[PDB]
RNA sequence: AUGCGAAAGCAGUUGAAGACAAGUGCUUGUCGUUCGUUAAAAUGGCCU
């Protein structure tokens, strides 16, 4: 004797654009939250060591949010003018913040009382500030002077290394993970520069012609750079020193860009981008950077960032809207005598000779309609299938199963008008869809065959059939012009 | 260990072992060289058996027990053949036999000569200055049995006819427990409680050599021509001395060492091994008492050998009459459709008031919301003019998007029908130029073929419904 | 009721009726404990042990109308589990073998009989075996090539058997039907489960493809039409279960059955592809998306001729480029890359179509050189380097009307190193064709002009394949599995 | 150079040839309940129960006697009618089997024992009518047979003993019925 | 030396058995395990260890086929709806009983089963039998060799315990008399050869809260005999009752008075009674409570007098839960909660 | 339901005798009966 096969629920033939696992993941990112700020929001960052925090820049307001309660946890506001950008050290204790007056404040996280150091670079406003990622005492900044300056936080006074060769309004840079000596700068005239520090550095090692003003640059690999500039964005390789791809599947200039990897996801690595149109998209660097997901917020979304790879906590997705809106979308995550009495439970038998097991796996819920099918209660199974809160698809598989076993007239013999009417209501609802149409058509055929005389009698049933006839003529028509347009397909091949 | 004592037959093919089973000694013989659980129990709950031996024509064994008596026990016949007795109430310590003479040795230092075939006590016997004694053996003098050996920590050589000791070699500290004649010139003494074995030479009466074990010795056996010595050792191990009687060579080391280990890392001991000319037998215990054997060629094995034996330690009960997982091998695995993708052979794949500007914008980009607005847009004239202003490639992707939209949201189909109609109307030339029309237009194809497939049964339902409708409306 | 017994002490009444269940009736309480699923009908059942330890019972497996197919069971009563499940190779044929009769129930269906129905059926069946000159007996039988295991496409359930142990190892349902959750009685018996038409293995040996059809319940609007389903199953080379990777409904459109399946050569897709050949002339080629995780169609050629031929065949060159579709009366060579006639730019009389004497039922290729085509009149061996027929062989007398088109292809099979073997069968007539038969089998060579070797066997031969160490296996009406070796 | 032979065996040879359903089962289990005996169409198999294994398979193509009894190519009429464990000739020799053909043939073999090329052959006379049943209580045997003069069958009961002389099987007409329809 | 001392036991020890023929000690406790020990005076070693999964044990007994005696079973049951059975050398052969033939509502848990023997008496073959404590009178009675459902009987009130009694009659002829006991103090006595009828019913004197019953002296499920020639008729009846009392009864006159009088009362104990057992002879009555340490005593019969030099305050007993003599050797193995059995050997045996 | 055919369809088919039951020698039925041809019921459901 073998166990009882489960009644297999039906699957329709597939429809185009099935929901992919990527869609499951990135739409499960949910439970949106909105915060209104004073002014535009420029830069966003996350704390790398214990990912439980992220930082937001704004007009004279640097706010630290906690990954646990999504409210502001800390505020820095000693800023005399518009603070541009915030960056957390690769070991977290310390953040840098580049203002517009012409200086950077570098001081340790969680302590707005200490201005640990104030460094005065060139007097022009500084748009970009960051920490290194291979050294922890080297901090990079640039200012409208188009010269990017590397300071060593041990020496506050002289630029540890000035760096020129740019063109106009330098506003991005990044480091190369593998090489602790290689720095890429996104100038604002395009033409990405690549520098090696251990040389003189006056000129870049080389340049890349990203024709539009390029806005952002990230190192996705020790070998691959992602360049956010203009309407499209491009991906470059280092050793070959040639561009690899572009994606331009947006409306406006791509604006914000960030890469994450090696985190729990059916996708191994992810790249997210912000394109001025509510549209933030998720690509992967393994499918040649194809579009995988997207959201739309109203205003021009200027910044975007994700919780890093070792979040181990409720993951977050931060978007900054030039309309002055911070938005976040997240995914959440007896008595001692009695025990000395019966202490034999938590043993599981490690150290005996031969271990037997036989217990049956706890099978899933046996629904009532399946139960009626099992116990031959065909009419009861049908009525259960027509109780309200059941899924249309499951009801369809129920009807298909009953037809396949063939007890159709069986389940319908004892039926009286009060029993028919829920059947007929579902019939009227279901006739519209395709597979639903076929099966319900068969069913109503046999219903008519049995119940002509009671149809004569009952007044309600007659208007039921009237409505049925209206709908069936309508769909007959729609099918007809459907066949006409397939006719044009055949022509216009 | 629970195997209190045991010994092979000469030639080592059956082993007789004595162990206790709930207040009774029981003896059992089992084969080694290719289960017979016929065991013999001692009826008395008190008395034990002190020593055992074999006898070769009919084969049997000999049991010297506490009572002061001897049993000659038939092996195949479950019975002691005869109950030899000494005229006293004492305790038999050892026995020995060769030919027909039998000699047994008391604790009270009584010696006894017995005839087997006569079932008789030939002679009681006792001497001077053998105050304590626990070992007896008799030498290979032919059929003569003169100059036998007794021992208690000082080995004594004695002749029978004049009834006096001759040679006393310096023994060990403990009582001695094994005394076996190696050669007509040499005999081995193994004193229990020590790792040191004494090879002694008889005529010179002198200490030839000393042999070192590594743990304490329990059992000694020797091969045919002093070729090898096998020692079962108390931690549970086998020590093999090869040619120990050759050329300070006074102290000689264990040449070869043997242990027994299961796969789970457990160690199990050996007890009463047996060796022969290029043939080695080892005995051990699977369960508490079931004896098991292994035969091998020690001449080719390395100097140190760690035998591995498959034992069922934590193995799991894969019952044969079942599958690996519950099921039984007469079932029939059912219809587990599982998560298969399902498809049909119609998914042809893998082979003036206008809004033209905004629709083309959204399709260059991709926005469900903006597309949804321009689709709630209605006026047919507007749709026509837009498609006229539209560019072909955007038109093609428009067809794909619209058909997908229909496929999901069926109800919208009508207005989307007129949309797709105008689209393929206006932009026919470019698409007839572009080759891979089936795959490029895929979803529209499959959607419309599905509806086509609907048509005939739909007609069937329509006609039956007319039949019934006229039926009841006529009256 | 089919079987009855009392146990040795008699307080337990075993009942072994039709519905796949055995009941144990405790007499005194007038009650019952009963085993409700046992893979067929209890033809016999009794208690065996001197104490009541084991039950024995003989089962029918009545799904197969073609033959009453017994199966034996010794059953530990204590657990009510099965200690001995004795089996047989259980094929299914075109028509019932000599003097095999459906058992008895309250009604007469295509599975059961009434009593006067039983007698009348018996006499008419014997008369038909005497009279008709259309009878045939041949069945698809398939070789697991990497494990060399016989598969029988028993209806809706595959039976995995093998000779090396002489024993069946597995029995798997492959149909979303009425498969096991039911003991059919009368009109469930009227109904019949969907039918497995074809089973093939991918040459690589990690896939089956199965084609099956399903029939609606009788007497209703949807009854007249059919439906045809195709299913791709995976498994790893060690377990003994099959996992349905991808199902396809209605290939080539509704009621457009796939008539023949060709696994792809190793060359094209590591043998990870298949061809479905219709009864219209349409040809589809299915492959496996590996960057996705499924099978899908990739290369089609869809003509819809206004004629129907139930007989088709097709073959593929080892190169993976030359494809030979023999539709009725005409063969065509097609390029794999274009699926079109191989145009002769040189025009060396290598015309893309061969129009033959008769409709083609079988095509095969031995090498890059020789094509073997059986028309129900003749066998024809044609050279390919020079477009001329090498050998003709008169077969028309041997096969007059005793075959429904489409079985000679699995009768004739060819060693792809050495050659091919012919299959002819006859019944000796005595002054009238008797029941006994006789089959001559001649091993033919690559040229076919020389007969490699003739043999003759008595009992009717129902199938042949060839084990891939260049030897051959033949399946006989009696489940006597025989071998032709070197 | 090419050998064509029969190797694998199927069909189990029910007692359908009766069709009157005396006892459709024919197999019997061992005296030591480790072994079961299933006579197929072409070979008789020994099934060991603690591992579900056909230990040895007894083809009918090796020994000519079985080939002469069941493998005559003119007609397959001769086939098993019964099978017992003990030995008819000597009382309590063990590894013995006795097989009974419809056509009066009794053949004695050695299950788990090499088939010596002289298995104990015996024939039963009086079988102008066909045989249907053979069985025994202690010592004594009874046999049922089918004969005729309604498309029905006369069942002749005989008492069977053995050895007035070696080949001779003593048969006496116990009883008879003219037209049976069901009989268990 | 502690039997368990060979290979520890991680829970209480819930039941013990001495195999009737070979020297084997079966120990089973809520560790979901089974252990079989070979018993020396000195060196008890771990013969085997069958550890289930997802099942406790609350009684495991040896049992021998009475007609074959080359077949020995071990019957395991916990608080579930099944009883495992184990046959008797590489990886074991274990079967299950779970299938009640419609009498299912009675026995919702198999936690109290006693194994016995029975002869059919029309045919005179014997088979093993398993008795099951049920709901409100239902002793449900299963055919051991088969797994079927033989017969059901119902004592009234609430069942609390029972026992098996034997009578020989003539050569190869005997009869099993179930003796069941509702808590209140009403004792039924059914026979089993003929289907379950009430041979005789009586009221125990006093004994309100009655929990255990045993018989001893002849043969019984604690000293199971070897062949039907070895079956004797039992002599001593013990009713151990909740407050700590034991009433000892002489069968010869209890049966023939049918409203008997206790022959003696033992109330040295003070806590709840759990285990009554006898030595195979019937000379020693071992009683043992379960609610406190040091709670065991032995009683001399027919004196009906408690022994007074054992066990003293230096007897490392612990909360005794299972009392097991051995048939021949003279051992008494006692199993306490802390996870250890302990041995004592009696010398007079 | 036979043959032929495609998943359509095209042709063809429904004979007697015997027997027995019920009914008034006669009416109906029935068949564990024959030859001849291509020939809906017993309140009664699936284990742990």
């Amino acid at each position: 004797s073998t166990a009882r096969p489960r009644i297999i629920t039906s699957k329709a033939p597939l429809l185009p654009q099935q929901t992919t696992p990527e869609q499951r993941y990135w739409r499960q990112y949910t439970s949106a939250q909105l915060v209104k700020e004073h002014n535009s929001v420029t830069h966003i960052s996350f704390n790398p060591q214990h990912p439980h925090d992220f930082a937001v820049t704004s007009s004279t307001r640097v706010q630290i949010f906690s990954s646990r309660t999504r409210q502001v946890i800390k505020t820095f506001s000693r800023f005399k003018d518009v603070v541009y950008s915030a960056s957390f050290r690769s070991d977290g204790k310390l953040l840098c913040a580049g203002d517009a007056t012409g200086l950077v404040s570098v001081y340790d996280s969680y302590n707005p009382r200490t201005i640990l150091l104030s460094i005065n670079a060139s007097t022009h406003p500084t748009h970009v500030t960051k920490f290194h990622t291979q050294d922890n005492k080297i901090l990079a900044t640039a200012s409208d002077d188009r010269v990017t300056r590397l300071w060593d936080i041990s020496n506050a006074y002289e630029p540890q290394l000035e760096l020129t060769g740019a063109t106009d309004y330098v506003r991005t840079l990044s480091f190369i993970p593998a090489a602790p000596h290689l720095v890429a700068t996104g100038s604002y005239d395009g033409l990405i520069r690549l520098y090696d520090t251990r040389s003189s550095g006056s000129t870049p090692i080389y340049s890349l012609n990203h024709d539009q003003p390029v806005e952002n640059v990230i190192a996705v690999s020790p070998t691959q750079i992602v360049s956010c500039g203009g309407n499209n964005f491009k991906v470059w390789d280092l050793t070959s020193n040639k561009k690899l791809y572009e994606r331009g599947n947006f409306n406006k200039a791509v604006t914000c860009l960030d890469y994450v990897e090696n985190f729990d996801s059916p996708m191994q690595s992810a790249l997210i981008a912000s394109s001025l149109d509510g549209h933030v998209k998720v690509f992967d660097p393994l499918d040649n950077f194809q579009v995988k997901f997207g959201w739309k917020f109203s205003g021009p979304v200027l910044s975007c960032a994700v919780s890093p790879s070792t979040a181990q906590g409720n993951r977050h997705l931060v978007a900054g809207l030039s309309s002055g809106l911070l938005a976040i979308r997240t995914k959440k995550k007896k008595s001692n005598n009695f025990q000395r009495m019966m202490r034999g439970s938590e043993y599981q038998g490690d150290q005996e000779h031969i271990i037997h097991n036989d217990k049956v796996r706890s099978q899933r819920r046996m629904r009532a309609f399946e139960r009626n099918i099992n116990q031959f209660k065909w009419s009861e199974a049908l009525d259960n299938a027509f109780v309200p809160g059941m899924a249309k698809e499951l009801t369809l598989t129920v009807l298909q199963e009953l037809r396949k076993r063939g007890k159709v007239r069986v389940a319908l013999y004892g039926r009286d008008e009060s029993t028919l009417e829920p059947l007929l209501n579902w019939c009227l609802k279901g006739i519209e869809d395709v597979r639903s149409a076929s099966i319900v058509a068969d069913w109503v055929a046999v219903v008519l065959e049995l119940y002509g005389n009671t149809l004569e009698s009952s007044p309600v049933l007659q208007e039921l059939m009237i409505d049925l006839k209206t709908k069936v003529r309508h769909e007959i028509h729609k099918s007809k012009e459907a066949q006409r347009i397939e006719g044009m397909l055949q022509l216009l091949t | 260990s629970p195997v209190l004592q045991s010994a092979y037959d000469p030639s080592g093919q059956y082993l007789c072992y004595v162990t206790v089973a709930l207040d009774k000694q029981r003896v059992g013989v089992q084969p080694t060289q290719r289960w017979n659980e016929n065991f013999l129990y001692l009826e008395d709950s008190k008395l034990k058996v002190t020593c055992l031996k074999w006898v070769n024509d009919t084969v049997a064994i000999i049991l010297g027990m506490n009572n002061g008596e001897i049993w000659l026990y038939s092996v195949l016949a479950n019975e002691v053949t005869y109950k030899f007795t000494t005229g006293n109430s004492y305790e038999i310590k050892d026995i020995d036999l060769m030919g027909n003479q039998l000699w047994c040795i008391d604790s009270s230092d009584a010696f006894y000569q017995f005839d087997l075939l006569q079932f008789k006590l030939l002679q009681h016997f006792r001497i001077n200055n053998c105050v304590q004694l626990n070992k007896l053996t008799i030498v290979p003098a032919g059929d003569s049995v003169a100059q036998l050996l007794v021992a208690s920590h000082s080995i004594s050589l004695i002749d029978i006819e004049e009834k006096k000791v001759v040679m006393t070699f310096p023994g060990h500290v403990s009582p001695v427990s094994t005394l076996q004649v190696i050669t007509n010139e040499f005999f081995i003494s193994g004193a229990e409680g020590d790792r040191f074995l004494n090879v002694y030479d008889i005529h010179s009466g002198m200490t030839k050599c000393v042999l070192v074990a590594e743990s304490d010795i329990k059992e000694l056996s020797h091969s045919g021509q002093a070729d090898s010595i096998a020692v079962t050792t108390e931690d549970g191990s086998l020590e093999i001395f090869v040619d120990p009687l050759v050329s300070g060579n006074k102290s000689k080391k264990s040449s070869k060492k043997i242990q027994i280990v299961s796969k789970d890392g457990r160690k199990v001991p050996i007890y009463n091994a047996f060796i022969n000319k290029d043939l080695l037998n080892v005995s051990w215990l699977q369960n508490a008492t079931m004896p098991y054997f292994k035969n091998l060629q020690w001449r080719e094995i390395p100097n140190e050998y760690t035998v591995e034996i498959s034992l069922n330690w934590n193995n799991k009960n894969k019952s044969a009459d079942r599958d690996l997982h519950g099921k039984d091998l007469a079932s029939a695995t059912n219809y587990v459709e599982g998560n298969a993708r399902v498809t049909s052979g119609d998914n042809f794949k893998h082979v003036t008031g206008t809004v033209t500007v905004i629709l083309s914008q959204a399709l260059q980009s991709n926005d469900h919301s903006l597309l949804e607005t321009v689709l709630n847009n209605r006026d047919e004239r507007v749709i026509r003019d837009t498609i006229f202003r539209l560019k072909p490639a955007l038109a093609v992707i428009l067809l794909e998007r619209l058909a997908e939209r229909i496929a999901r949201q069926t109800h919208r189909q009508g207005p989307l029908n007129v949309w797709v109609k105008w689209c393929l109307i206006i932009h026919g030339g470019y698409l007839v130029s572009i080759p891979n029309l089936m795959s490029t237009l895929s979803s529209l194809h499959s959607t419309l073929k599905r509806r086509s497939d609907l048509l005939p049964r739909l007609l069937a339902l329509d006609a039956r419904l007319d039949c019934t409708i006229n039926k009841f409306k006529t009256l | 009721v089919l079987s009855l017994s009392f146990s040795h002490d008699g307080s337990y009444l075993l009942s072994g009726g039709w519905e796949k269940v055995m009941s144990l009736w405790q007499l005194e309480t007038n009650s019952q404990q009963f085993l409700p699923r046992l893979n067929g009908i209890i033809i016999d059942c009794q208690v065996l042990g001197p104490q009541g330890n084991y039950y024995s019972l003989i089962l029918q497996m009545t799904e197969n109308n073609s033959n009453s197919d017994y199966q034996f069971l010794l059953l530990n009563a204590s657990d009510l589990t099965s200690k001995l499940s004795i089996n047989g190779p259980l094929p299914v044929f075109n028509s019932t073998i000599k003097h095999i009769q459906q058992p008895i129930s309250a009604m007469n269906t295509k599975n059961s009989n009434s009593i006067t129905s039983l007698n009348h059926s018996k006499k008419k069946q014997s008369r038909k075996l005497i009279k008709s000159r259309r009878q045939d007996f041949t069945t698809n039988v398939e070789i697991n090539p990497i494990n060399k295991n016989l598969y029988f496409p028993h209806i809706s359930a595959v039976q995995i058997f093998d000779f090396y142990k002489n024993e069946q190892v597995n029995y798997q349902y492959l149909t979303s039907g009425v498969n096991n959750s039911m003991g059919k009685v009368r009109f469930e018996l009227n109904l019949q489960d969907p039918i497995i038409t074809d089973l093939k293995f991918t040459k690589d040996g990690q896939w089956m493809i199965t084609y099956e059809i399903e029939y609606p319940p009788n007497d209703l609007l949807s009854s007249k039409d059919l439906t045809h389903i195709l299913k791709f199953w995976t498994k790893n080379d060690n377990e003994t279960n099959w996992n349905l990777k991808t199902k396809v409904i209605n290939p080539h459109g509704i009621s457009v059955p796939i008539t023949k399946i060709l696994p792809s050569p190793r060359s094209v897709n590591n043998s990870q592809g298949c061809l479905t050949a219709d009864n219209n002339g349409g040809l589809k080629f299915w492959s496996f998306d590996s960057h996705e995780s499924n099978w899908c169609l990739k290369k089609i050629s869809l003509p819809n001729f206004n004629h129907f031929s139930n007989s088709v065949s097709l073959a593929w060159s080892q190169d993976g480029s030359l494809i030979f579709h023999g539709f009725d009366d005409k063969l065509q060579i097609l390029d794999f890359d274009t699926f079109k006639k191989f145009e002769s730019l040189e025009n060396t009389k290598t015309v893309s179509e061969f129009t033959l004497d008769s409709e083609i039922q079988t095509v095969k290729l031995i090498n890059d050189t020789n094509l073997i085509v059986a028309t129900r009149t003749t066998l024809n061996a044609i050279n390919l380097l020079r477009g001329q027929v090498i050998n003709s062989f008169d077969l028309y007398p041997f096969v007059n009307g005793v075959y429904k088109n489409g079985h000679m292809d699995r009768l004739i099979t060819c060693d792809e190193r050495t050659g091919n073997i012919a299959l002819v069968i006859n019944q000796q007539l005595t002054d009238v064709p008797t029941i006994n038969y006789k089959s001559r089998i001649i091993i033919f060579d690559s040229d076919l002009s020389t007969k490699l070797g003739n043999f003759t066997h008595h009992e009717y031969i129902s199938w042949i394949g060839w084990n891939y160490d260049t030897d051959f296996i033949f399946l006989d009406i009696e489940s006597t599995l025989g071998v032709v070796g070197t | 150079q090419y050998k064509l032979s029969v190797v694998s065996g199927g069909k189990p040879a029910l007692n359908n040839l009766s069709s009157v359903t005396g006892n459709k089962n024919i197999a019997r289990l061992s005296q030591d309940q480790r072994n079961y005996i299933i006579p197929f169409n072409n070979q008789i198999k020994v099934y060991s129960v603690e591992t579900r294994q056909c230990v040895k398979t007894l083809k009918f193509a090796n020994n000519s006697l079985l080939s002469g009894i069941f493998l005559q190519e003119e007609e397959n009429n001769e086939s098993i009618v019964k099978i017992l464990l003990g030995d008819i000739t000597v009382p309590q020799q063990a590894h013995l089997i006795t097989v009974f053909t419809n056509n009066g043939h009794v053949i004695v073999l050695n299950y788990k024992g090499k088939l010596v090329e002289s298995p104990k052959h015996f024939k039963i006379s009086l079988a102008d009518e066909k045989l249907a049943n053979v069985f025994h209580s202690e010592g004594n045997y009874r046999i049922l047979t089918t004969f005729k003069d309604n498309s029905l069958q006369s069942y002749r009961l005989y008492a069977l003993t053995f050895d007035d002389a070696k080949k001779q099987f003593e048969v006496a007409h116990q009883a008879e019925w003219h037209n049976v329809i069901l009989s268990n | 030396k502690d039997a368990n001392a060979s290979h520890p036991s991680h829970s209480a020890i819930q039941s013990l058995s001495f195999h009737p023929s070979k020297p084997l000690l079966l120990t089973g406790g809520y560790d979901k395990t089974l252990r079989i020990y070979h018993i020396d005076g000195k060196t008890n070693h771990l013969v085997t260890s069958l550890h289930l999964v997802g099942s406790p044990i609350q009684t495991c007994t040896f049992y021998t086929s009475l007609s074959n005696q080359n077949q020995q079973n071990i019957f395991t049951a916990g608080r579930r709806r099944y009883m495992h059975s184990w046959d008797l050398s590489q990886t074991a052969k274990i079967e299950k009983f779970s299938r009640l033939y419609g009498h299912e509502s009675t026995q919702r848990s198999f936690e109290n089963f006693k194994v016995a023997h029975l002869q059919n008496s029309q045919t005179n073959s014997v088979h093993g039998i398993v008795l099951l404590q049920g709901n409100n009178g239902w002793i449900n009675i299963l055919h051991s060799t088969s797994g079927l459902w033989l017969m059901g009987c119902k004592i009234e009130g609430v069942i609390t315990d029972f026992c098996i009694d034997y009578q020989p009659i003539s050569r190869g002829k005997f009869r099993t008399i179930l003796i069941a006991v509702n808590a209140y103090g009403e004792v039924w006595e059914f026979d089993l050869n003929k289907n379950g009828h009430v041979i005789r019913r009586w009221k125990d004197q006093g004994g309100v809260g009655i929990t255990k019953i045993q018989v001893g002296g002849g043969t019984t499920t604690t000293c199971p005999a070897l062949q039907i020639s070895k079956i004797k008729q039992n002599r001593w009846l013990a009713v151990g009752s909740e407050s700590g009392f034991v009433n000892l009864y002489d069968r010869n006159n209890a049966m023939t008075s049918s409203t008997p009088t206790p022959v003696a009362a033992l109330d040295q104990l003070t806590t709840t009674i759990s285990n009554l057992q006898f030595s195979p002879d019937g000379q020693i009555l071992c009683m043992a409570s379960r609610a406190v340490k040091d709670a065991l005593r032995l009683v001399h019969l027919p004196s009906c007098s408690v022994f007074s030099n054992w066990p003293t305050s230096g007897t490392p007993l612990g909360k005794v839960t299972s009392v097991a003599f051995s048939p021949s050797g003279g051992l008494l193995a006692v199993g306490n909660e802390q996870g250890k059995v302990r041995l004592w050997k009696l010398n007079h045996y």
